[PDB]
């Protein structure tokens, strides 16, 4: 979705490289 | 043939919490057996949840592990816990210990009391929890209309009294740093006179602990400001 | 609500337990003993004595040696009724000290975070070290590391217009060069011991227990000396940390 | 169901208002033997498995919040009071055990006050600081009068400065974190605790080290009115559970 | 496309103890056949097995591969080895001089003695070990009362007395790098006098060798205090 | 317990034998003839005689030389009944010796370490070579490597302004620029011999008998010749070693 | 568990990387 | 065997990075 275009765009875990998401309810 | 690499511009740089490991100098090393030991533990919320005690200050403004009552309904509040993490009377408490490593907070804050005084002794306190908004009580009568609970001396000892987590947002900060001050504060009032009978202490002691409730979490790793044991 | 501490617990409540309320709780990972000091963090700095193309020797300076001790609590040269003796390696101290007059800086090394937090008895773990460069000049400079109870090893040159310390069988490490200047690694759990002492030890050093009491022996990560043309800060990171007992905290001041 | 009884060997202790035994680390010692020794241990010896009951205090209205007495192990049974387990302890090199033990202490429905009993590993007993070696003094001896809390708990430096902090330091107002039970004089006369074996070893040099330590805190000041029995003391039932030892030799001279 | 990459902080550095290989420059390069040798061994623990011998000192001061003994019943010990690899009467032992390499030790010592003394001589020794804890043994009757056995002369020449390993930590270092000092003493004593006949050479030199005994083991391999021989 | 030596061995007991006990023996891997001498050690180093511009020279200057034999064992330009041949290049001696009056430095370059401790007649192995800059200043340095027996071609330049040593069909290195200070690599076990002397050799070098007694031919893993700017630290690394016929160590001092 | 986020997270081999955790008993 | 620890431990062939073993007989 974002200005990203990198394929072995991993490297780092995905719960690292960015805030983890997390519905309240 | 060699790889070719585009070399980014943060070369060289160290990072303090670089999520990843370093070059192994000393391999092969067993490390000394420990199967033995007890004791052990992996969460420092677990700290957090063993109550211990809050700090009351006297006129001449020294400590105790609680508070005082008796045959008496002071008009005013028995003693005030501002429930806020970097509050005083908690610096030196588990929780407040450990809370102070860390950004942000939420859920139960419990509250512990315990009465010491004689067997032969009686009565009721009223011990409240208020949201702010309209300021903090100023009498039991107000203190009475927020969140609370009557406490009955007997038989049972002590009592858990817990400070809700209610609030605006689904975390609040840990600290004190610039000035909204407070999530609210917990009171403590007689409801009816301690009563006894002749031959008694007439004055009665009460333990005041604090300590993480169930629902209760911390979050982001920080350092706090420093300091230095008196 | 209604309980009794004597037996030595508690009812651990939340809101929906007294009240018309309810469990607020959300997931959350980052209070985790491994996680939370699995950080980098200075615990002192090395000042070379000298040369790249000399013999090493012990050398203090304002409080700055050309050597120390891996360990998270405080250490510095061995300290005597007539002052700590500075022609010496450090060691572990009982308490932390004040270089001068006012309070800081601290004459003594350790990792004041550790110290001001580490609500357990025992802990253990690998420690990550990291060594990195004060200044801005075209380094060239060796350091040499060993495991707890080794010896120093702390003799002569063999070949003459080079360094000492690099005349070992020992993990030792060489940088030189324009824009290398960090120093990093990880060594392994290596004492003697099944577990370490997060703070005190309540019994004595020697078996005629008449010395350093509080203090158990071999409880530290080993060592580094340095030689070369360039100062470092040094710091220190639990890997893969575990704790054990439970106990109090550095104790907080009372607002006046 | 506040009645209690426990036996060990020709020994058993008793209650009337028990409140449970509170077991630390949620697990007891085993009497496993240590992988790090070669030697077969001696172990199970009934004659010395059992409750030594001894004298700990006498508490009085003086005593303020967070006074307390320090009573390390095993060396505090290790001579005559702990009769064959002292006498078998004396002889070998290791020792590494648990501790099962009841502190008691009664007064009356007209009495006020309450006690934190409880038990920490690796517990500063240092009683002051040694003039000339820049040492403690009696590590290994019980408190014989009750010791004043520091106001600001910082702990005992050996240099004669002060200044900062000591790593034998012990912030009070956190006690409660330890194994523990209360002691108060409306709800019971007694506390029943216990203890698996922690150190920094598989077995220990015990002839060095007092790994463990039983501590006897006032949280709020004993209270009478002017008639009510005013002598008030604390004593204690403790008892080894399991001990294992080994490396037997000629006799170390605790005497 | 080029691979863009993060260089860490410790570029360039150079590790003596590096878990990796480095650049070949002479390659496809046959190392020339030696199918045809013996004796060949893969761990250095082994030469730690084998025995060799004890630097027992004179007043003179100087060394023996052995110690004396005689028709009589000294009252006090005859030798004694201080269990501790850094210790100086095997200085020159196989056993010493791997461990010297080596920081820590775990497992049994194995103590031989050879007697060369005549044929038509007899008698006993007391070999015997104490742990630390109540000081090194001054009498054959302390002595005894640790771990012990007993040695008898006769058509057999040695005996091999094992030193058992009895610690606090499942390891030991190997040095005497501050001062704990030790792990316990072995120490040998006369039971019974060496009894012999008339014609009969009446001082008997007993051969003193030692060894790691089969549970033994030694880690993390470092470099010793350097020295120059003599 | 009871036993006899004289048939060439004993009983190699634990515990359990003799008493009421047992074996307490835990895995453990670190000490392996290969993994041990499996790290690196300085031997000597490498002080260039001569510009990256101009023809080699063999040359020395306070015991140091811009070449060095690659071996373990102790080596330096060749002795004479009138003292060291120093317009020549390194090669065995068969004793170590000091550079002047006191016993350090070192005239004679080696593996003091594998020396003081190699408890074997016989080895062999691959050897990993390190070089390392002593000083600070932008390189420019050539380094050229040869197998043991091979023509050291010590010849002029050919082409004017650039390094003889570069002039080879032979491994050699060229290092230059900021930041550019270390040379590392492996060469082979490259000796027309099965396997190595570990200390000794006791017989002549030549057929007549008349020389170099102790000292097998091409008994090492040939040389490096180095020239430019820069000095440099030289450490070997032993590469799948194999060790062959035990023998005894270094004597020990016995303590006054 | 503790604070390392990376995939590619081997290179260096286990045993190498990290004290070699094993049971006395 | 030898005190190498390394995963991706090739890049250079084999007969490259050592010297190749070969039996006389």
């Amino acid at each position: 979705s974002g200005n990203e275009g990198v394929i072995i765009n991993n490297f780092y875990s995905n719960q690292y490289q960015n805030s983890i998401d997390l519905s309240a309810s | 043939s060699p790889i070719a690499v585009t070399v980014r511009e943060h070369k060289g740089c160290f990072y303090s919490t670089n999520p990843d490991t370093t070059v192994p100098i000393y391999g092969k090393t067993i490390s000394t057996p420990n199967d033995y030991m007890c004791g052990e533990f992996s969460d420092l919320l677990e700290l957090c949840k063993l109550p211990t005690f809050l700090g009351n200050p006297n006129s001449n403004n020294k400590r105790y592990p609680y508070f005082s009552a008796t045959n008496s309904v002071p008009t005013t509040s028995l003693v005030d816990y501002q429930v806020a993490l970097s509050c005083s009377c908690m610096c030196n408490s588990m929780l407040a210990a450990v809370a102070r490593n860390f950004n942000q907070y939420r859920g139960s804050l419990n509250f512990l009391f315990v009465f010491t005084g004689a067997a032969m002794v009686k009565g009721k306190f009223l011990i409240a929890y208020t949201p702010p908004g309209a300021g903090k009580p100023t009498t039991r009568d107000q203190a009475m209309q927020a969140t609370y609970a009557i406490w009955d001396l007997g038989l049972n000892s002590s009592f858990v009294f817990t400070a809700p987590f209610i609030s605006p947002t689904h975390y609040r900060q840990t600290s004190y740093t610039s000035a909204a001050s407070v999530d609210g504060w917990v009171t403590v009032w007689q409801l009816t006179p301690l009563t006894y009978p002749s031959g008694t202490p007439v004055n009665s002691d009460i333990l005041t602990l604090v300590s993480a409730g169930d629902d209760f979490t911390l979050r982001m790793p920080i350092s706090p400001t420093k300091w230095v044991p008196q | 609500g209604s309980d009794n501490a004597e037996k030595g617990k508690v009812s651990n409540d939340d809101a929906s337990v007294d009240f018309v309320a309810e469990p607020v709780k959300l997931p959350e990972n980052q209070t985790r003993v491994a996680f939370f000091y699995d950080r980098a963090v200075p615990i002192g700095m090395l000042r070379p004595g000298q040369n790249i193309e000399s013999t090493f020797v012990y050398q203090e300076n304002d409080l700055r040696l050309n050597c120390l001790l891996l360990t998270p609590l405080p250490s510095f040269c061995p300290d005597s009724t007539s002052g700590p003796v500075k022609t010496k390696a450090p060691v572990q101290w009982r308490w932390v000290r004040s270089g001068g007059t006012t309070n800081f800086p601290l004459m003594t090394k350790q990792d004041y975070a550790f110290l001001c937090f580490s609500p357990f008895t025992y802990y253990k773990c690998d420690l990550e070290v990291t060594v990195s460069a004060l200044g801005t000049d075209t380094v060239a400079s060796v350091l040499r590391w060993a495991p707890t109870g080794a010896p120093a090893d702390v003799t002569d040159q063999l070949i003459g217009y080079t360094p000492s310390l690099g005349e070992t069988r020992n993990p030792h490490m060489w940088l030189v060069g324009a824009g290398n200047t960090q120093i990093s690694f990880v060594v392994p759990y290596n004492s003697p011991l099944s577990v370490l002492p997060a703070a005190w030890f309540n019994g004595w050093s020697d078996f005629g227990n008449t010395k350093d009491f509080g203090v158990a022996p071999n409880a530290d990560f080993g060592r580094l000396w340095i030689q070369g043309n360039t100062s470092a800060s040094v710091r220190i990171r639990y890997k893969k940390m575990k704790v054990f007992c439970p106990r109090p905290t550095l104790f907080f001041p009372w607002p006046v | 169901d506040r009645v209690a009884s426990d036996k060990a060997g020709n020994s058993a202790t008793n209650t009337q208002s028990t409140v449970g035994r509170l077991c630390g680390y949620g697990e007891a010692h085993h009497g496993e033997h240590p992988a790090s020794c070669a030697d077969t241990a001696t172990d199970k010896v009934l004659a010395a498995e059992r409750y030594y009951t001894i004298d700990l205090a006498s508490w009085t209205t003086t005593q303020e919040a967070f006074s307390h007495i320090r009573i390390p192990l095993p060396h505090v049974l290790a001579g005559e009071d702990g009769g064959v387990f002292g006498a078998t302890l004396r002889r070998h090199y290791l020792c590494k055990t648990g501790w099962r033990v009841q502190v008691q202490c009664n007064a009356s429905q007209f009495h006020a006050g309450s006690l934190l009993v409880f038990m920490a590993p690796e517990f500063y007993t240092g009683k002051g600081t040694k003039t000339g070696d820049m040492e403690p003094t009696d590590p290994f001896t019980m408190d014989t009068t009750w010791r004043a809390p520091q106001g600001a708990p910082t702990g005992y430096r050996y240099d004669s400065r002060t200044g900062f902090f000591a790593m034998n330091h012990q912030n009070q107002w956190q006690w409660t974190v330890y194994p523990h039970q209360i002691l108060n004089l409306r709800t019971n006369t007694t506390v029943d605790l216990e203890v698996p074996y922690v150190n920094i070893a598989p077995t220990s040099s015990w002839t060095q080290h007092a790994n463990w330590t039983l501590v006897v805190a006032v949280f709020s000041p004993l209270q009478y009115a002017s008639g009510s029995s005013s002598d008030v003391q604390i004593t204690a039932s403790i008892q080894p559970v399991n001990p294992v030892f080994n490396g037997l030799r000629h006799e170390t001279v605790i005497a």
